[PDB]
């Protein structure tokens, strides 16, 4: 029902989903993920 | 006609991997020294 966009990605980015965090996020932004800093929160 | 129980939703235009969005909210379906001063003239001159 609702209508339909379509969208093009690298293959080498599959690995990126909504509602999840991967580990190259992690390893490549570290900023938000060292747990000494209360705004920046994952 | 489009604006639900007070919302003005009225202003809106109304007429590899292929991932499906769905449309309305996407989500996936010089100088140089002169002498002096430079240390000779100073310890010279036998004239």
């Amino acid at each position: 029902i609702p209508q339909a966009h379509e969208i093009v990605i690298p293959s080498y980015s599959k690995w990126f989903n909504l509602e999840k965090i991967h580990s190259i996020e992690v390893q490549s932004l570290p900023e938000f993920f060292t747990n000494r800093i209360p705004s920046k929160t994952p | 006609x489009x604006x639900x129980x007070g919302r003005x939703x009225x202003x809106x235009p109304x007429x590899x991997x292929t991932x499906x969005v769905t449309x309305l909210x996407x989500x996936x379906x010089r100088x140089y020294l002169r002498f002096h001063x430079x240390x000779y003239x100073x310890x010279x001159x036998x004239x």
